[PDB]
């Protein structure tokens, strides 16, 4: 197996990491690159699907 | 052209990392020598 590095996105790796959530605390969160920190709740906004 | 407004959705990503410069659409035809509807 080789792997290569060229002029690319370099979208090809394996599993990054996973966590269970908890809500009403004060705390960290990192959700797709985006880092942040604060208090989770549930929400009842209508995202649209994208 | 139809008036009235209409926001248009995003469908599709590509990591293509290519140069575009110049395009050309691609048609379907039928022979019943071959016939072509209307289309705009
Ligand atoms: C398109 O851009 C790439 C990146 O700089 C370049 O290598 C390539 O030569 C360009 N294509 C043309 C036809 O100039």
């Amino acid at each position: 197996l080789s792997f290569e590095l060229l002029h690319a996105p370099a979208t090809v790796c394996g599993p990054k990491k996973s966590t269970n959530l908890v809500k009403n605390k004060c705390v960290n969160f990192n959700f797709n690159g985006l880092k942040g920190t604060g208090v989770l709740t549930e929400s009842n906004k209508k995202f649209l699907p994208f | 052209l139809p008036q009235g407004f209409s926001a248009l959705e995003p469908l599709v990503d590509l990591p293509i990392g290519i140069n575009i410069t110049r395009f050309q659409t691609l048609l379907a035809l039928h022979r019943s020598g071959w016939t072509a509807g209307a289309a705009a």
